[PDB]
C-alpha cells in the first residue's frame, strides 16, 4: 500500500489531476534539467 | 410534474441545511432534518406557480459564534440568472449589513454574470450553485473524507512544529466540489481525516490554491 | 443512626430482646420479617448459603435506585413533569430521607425536585451536607447557598485569578459545573452581588472572567442575551473592526438605561483580552486613516467608546465620557511624526515630548502603536519621559507587549535600549514587574560586553529588592541561566 499510496499522492499533492504525459509533469516547477531530462527535451530549455 | 418539483425543492433545501450546518451555523436540528411531508405542510406541495414557489424559501442562517454575519440563501425564479436579476438580490444585501450568501441557480449562469461575482468579492461575497450540485450532499458520500476547516492559529501550530510554509503543502484548487462546499477562500489549510488500511488514521492537510 | 418506622420497630425489638428470655423462634417470629421474598428460600439460604448476607437484594434495590429512577425520569421524560408522580417521589424522599441517614434519596432528589414545598426545609434540616453539597447540586443545591455558600465559593475565582497571574509570568468546566445547577434569578442575584462586590473593591480581574463566565452560556441557557450578542463579536475576532463599528452605533443609540448601560460598560470596561481587543482594533484603524490619510469618522467614536469604557467603575449613575475633538488630533499628531520619520528613513522628537508630558485610552494606544531604527531611536526619549510623567501599574504589561514585539523584531540596540528602560525604573515597580524583567533578561544577552555586568546586576536588584519572590526569581534565573 505504500507504493499505491505514494503514487495516488504525488499526483494529487498539486490540486488538480497530475497526468504522467509531458502534459500533467512538464507544467510543475520541478527543474527545467528535471523537465528537460523528459520527453520533449529542446522545447523546455527554450522556454526557460 | 409538481410532485418531483417539491421532491427536488425539499432535497435542495436539506442539502442547503446540511451545507449550512457544516459550515458552522445556526441550523434548527429540526430544519437540519425534516421530513419531505414536512416541508409539503409548511409550504404548499404544488411548486407549479403555487405556494412553495421561489422566494418562499430563502433561508436565512446565521453563524454559531459571532452571530452579525450572515449568508440568507437565494433561489432565483428564472433558470438562466443574469446581472439585473443578481442587482436584485445585491439591493436586498446592500439593504442588509451581511456579505455573504449563496444563490442556487436552475440552469447555468451567464458568463458576464459569472465575471460579475467576482466584481465584488472585497466588498460582498457570493456563490452559486447549480441544482445538480445540491441533490447530493457529497460529503456524505463514502469517498469524501472529514474535511476540516482549521483556524489561522491552529495553521501557525501546523508550520511552526514541521517547520514548512505554506507553499510547501499539498494543495487543493479553489473551485474544488467540496471547497465550494465549505466556501473557503484561497490560503486556508483544510485538514482531512481519512481512515488508512496501513495505520488507522492520517491526517492531511490542504492549502487552498 | 437513623430511625425510621421499621427502625424504630428494630430499636424496640433490641431493646426487648435484651433480656427476659423469650427463646430464638419466638424472638425471631416477632423481630421481623421479608414480605417479598419467599419462606422457601429464607429455608434454604441455611441449606444453600450456609449464613449468608441478603445485602445483594438490597444491591438490587440499589439498582433500584437507578432502575426506578429511570422509572421516575419514565414519570418525567413521558408526561412532560408529571405532578402526581412528582408527589409520589417527593413522598418515596420524604421517607427515604426519614430511613436512611440517603444515597437513593440523593438520586430520587437529582431527578427531578422543583416545586417541593418542605423540600429546602427537609435539606435544611440536613444542613451539614458537606459532600451532599456537591452531590445534591441538580435542583437542591441551587437557592441553598446564596446566603453564604456563594460567598463561600467566589474565593476560588480569586484564587484562579491568582493562577492566572503567575502562569502569565512564565476554569471552563469549573464554571460549567457552577452552571449545571442554574437558573435565571440565581444568576442575576450572583451577577449583581458580584458586579457590586468588584467595582467597590478593585473592578480589575472580575470583569474578565465574568465575560468569559458569561461566554459560557452557550448551551441554550437562556440585555443580557444582548450582552452576550455584543461580546460574541468581542470573544471571536481579535482585530474586530467592522463588527465593533456596529456595535459601537448599537451601544451608542441607547436609551435611559437604569444601570443596564452602565453594566455593559463594565462588562466591557476591564478586561485585558478585551482591552487589547479594543487597543488593537483602534490602533488598526488609526493604520487604516493613516493608509488614507483622513485624520479626524470611525476611530473617533471607537477611541471615544474605549475611554468611556476606561472610566466606568469610578462612580454610579453615570452616561459616559467626554469626546474632545481638539484634543484628539493633539494624541495623534505623534503617530504622524512617526509615520514622516519612517517616511525620511525608508526613503521631530520636541513634538512627541511635548505631546508625552501633557498627560488614558490614547496613552494606551500609543503604547500599543509601539510594537510597530531610526524613528523609534528618536522617540526612544520621548518614551524616557513618558515613563517618567504618568509611572502608572499596566504600563509595565505594555511594556511587555514592546518586548514581545521586539523579540519577533530581533535588534541588539532596540534590546539594549529595552533593558536600559527595564532598569532605570526599579523604584516604585512591583514583583510581577520586576518579575517580568527578570523573564525578558533571561532572554537578555545575545552580546557579551554587557552581558556579566547585568549577570552582576541581577546581584545588584537582589539586595534592594526586598521582596523575597524577586530574589528568588532571580536565583531561579542564575539556576536556569548555568544549564
Amino acid at each position: 500500500y505504500r507504493h499505491l499510496a505514494l503514487l495516488c499522492d504525488t499526483m494529487t499533492c498539486r490540486g488538480h489531476l497530475m497526468a504522467i504525459t509531458r502534459h500533467g509533469v512538464n507544467r510543475q516547477d520541478t527543474g527545467p534539467l528535471m523537465k528537460c531530462s523528459f520527453e520533449e527535451t529542446v522545447d523546455v530549455l527554450m522556454e526557460a | 410534474d409538481d410532485e418531483e418539483e417539491t421532491y427536488r425543492l425539499w432535497k435542495i433545501r436539506k442539502t442547503i441545511m446540511q451545507l449550512c450546518h457544516d459550515r458552522g451555523y445556526l441550523v434548527t436540528q429540526d430544519e437540519l432534518d425534516q421530513t419531505l411531508e414536512e416541508f409539503k405542510a409548511q409550504f404548499g406541495d404544488k411548486p407549479s406557480e403555487g405556494r412553495p414557489r421561489r422566494t418562499d424559501l430563502t433561508v436565512l442562517v446565521a453563524h454559531n459564534d459571532d452571530p452579525t454575519d450572515q449568508m440568507f440563501v437565494f433561489f432565483p425564479e428564472e433558470p438562466k440568472v443574469g446581472i439585473k436579476t443578481i442587482k436584485v438580490y445585491c439591493q436586498r444585501m446592500q439593504e442588509e449589513n451581511i456579505t455573504r450568501a449563496l444563490i442556487v441557480v436552475q440552469q447555468g449562469m451567464t458568463p458576464s454574470a459569472k465575471q460579475s461575482l467576482v466584481d465584488m468579492a472585497p466588498k460582498y461575497i457570493l456563490e452559486q450553485f447549480l441544482q445538480q450540485e445540491l441533490l447530493i450532499n457529497i460529503t456524505e458520500h463514502e469517498l469524501v473524507p472529514e474535511h476540516v476547516v482549521m483556524t489561522k492559529e491552529e495553521v501557525t501550530e501546523l508550520l511552526a512544529r514541521y517547520k514548512l510554509r505554506e507553499n510547501q503543502l499539498p494543495r487543493i484548487q479553489a473551485g474544488d466540489p467540496v471547497a465550494r462546499y465549505f466556501g473557503i477562500k484561497r490560503g486556508q489549510v483544510v485538514k482531512i481525516i481519512r481512515p488508512s488500511e496501513t495505520a488507522g488514521r492520517y491526517i492531511t492537510y490542504r492549502l487552498v490554491q | 443512626x437513623x430511625x425510621x418506622x421499621x427502625x424504630x420497630x428494630x430499636x424496640x425489638x433490641x431493646x426487648x430482646x435484651x433480656x427476659x428470655x423469650x427463646x430464638x423462634x419466638x424472638x425471631x417470629x416477632x423481630x421481623x420479617x421479608x414480605x417479598x421474598x419467599x419462606p422457601s428460600l429464607q429455608s434454604a439460604l441455611p441449606f444453600l448459603d450456609l449464613h449468608g448476607t441478603p445485602r445483594l437484594e438490597f444491591h438490587q434495590s440499589v439498582f433500584d435506585e437507578l432502575r426506578d429512577k429511570l422509572l421516575e425520569r419514565v414519570s418525567a421524560i413521558a408526561s412532560e413533569g408529571k405532578a402526581e408522580e412528582r408527589y409520589k417521589k417527593l413522598e418515596d424522599l420524604l421517607e427515604k430521607s426519614f430511613s436512611l441517614v440517603l444515597q437513593p434519596v440523593v438520586m430520587c432528589v437529582m431527578k427531578h425536585l422543583p416545586k417541593v414545598p418542605e423540600k429546602k426545609l427537609k435539606l435544611v434540616m440536613a444542613d451539614k451536607e458537606l459532600y451532599r453539597a456537591c452531590a445534591v447540586e441538580v435542583k437542591r443545591q441551587i437557592w441553598q447557598d446564596n446566603q453564604a455558600l456563594f460567598g463561600d465559593e467566589v474565593s476560588p475565582l480569586l484564587k484562579q485569578y491568582i493562577l492566572e497571574k503567575e502562569s502569565a509570568l512564565f476554569e471552563v468546566v469549573q464554571r460549567l459545573t457552577r452552571m449545571v445547577g442554574k437558573n435565571v434569578k440565581l444568576y442575576d442575584m450572583v451577577l449583581q452581588f458580584l458586579r457590586t462586590l468588584f467595582l467597590r473593591t478593585r473592578n480589575v480581574h472580575y470583569c474578565t472572567l465574568r465575560a468569559e463566565l458569561l461566554m459560557s452560556l452557550h448551551d441554550l441557557d437562556v440585555c443580557h442575551k444582548f450582552t452576550w450578542c455584543l461580546d460574541a463579536c468581542i470573544r471571536e475576532r481579535f482585530v474586530d473592526s467592522k463588527r465593533a463599528r456596529e456595535l459601537q452605533g448599537f451601544l451608542d443609540g441607547v436609551k435611559k438605561g437604569q444601570e443596564q448601560v452602565l453594566g455593559d460598560l463594565s462588562m466591557i470596561l476591564c478586561d485585558p483580552f478585551a482591552i487589547n481587543t479594543l487597543a488593537l482594533s483602534t490602533v488598526r484603524h488609526l493604520q487604516e486613516l493613516v493608509g488614507q490619510e483622513t485624520l479626524p469618522l470611525l476611530l473617533l467614536l471607537r477611541l471615544l467608546a474605549l475611554g468611556q469604557g476606561a472610566w466606568d467603575m469610578i462612580d454610579s449613575q453615570v452616561f459616559k465620557e467626554p469626546k474632545m475633538e481638539v484634543e484628539l488630533i493633539t494624541r495623534f499628531l505623534p503617530m504622524l511624526m512617526s509615520f514622516l520619520v519612517d517616511d525620511y528613513t525608508f526613503n521631530p522628537e520636541s513634538f512627541t515630548k511635548f505631546l508625552q508630558e501633557q498627560r488614558m485610552a490614547c496613552e494606551v494606544g500609543l503604547y500599543y502603536v509601539l510594537h510597530i531604527k531610526n524613528a523609534l531611536l528618536r522617540l526612544l526619549p520621548g518614551l524616557v519621559e513618558t515613563f517618567g510623567d504618568l509611572a502608572f501599574g499596566d504600563i509595565f504589561l505594555h511594556l511587555l507587549t514592546g518586548n514581545l514585539a521586539l523579540l519577533a523584531d530581533e535588534f541588539a540596540l532596540e534590546d539594549f535600549c529595552s533593558s536600559l528602560f527595564d532598569g532605570f525604573f526599579l523604584t516604585a515597580s512591583p514583583r510581577k514587574e520586576n518579575v517580568h524583567r527578570h523573564a525578558l533578561r533571561l532572554l537578555i544577552h545575545l552580546h557579551p560586553r554587557v552581558a556579566p555586568s547585568k549577570l552582576e546586576a541581577l546581584q545588584k536588584a537582589l539586595e534592594p529588592t526586598g521582596q523575597s519572590g524577586e530574589a528568588v526569581k532571580e536565583l531561579y534565573s542564575q539556576l536556569g541561566e548555568k544549564l
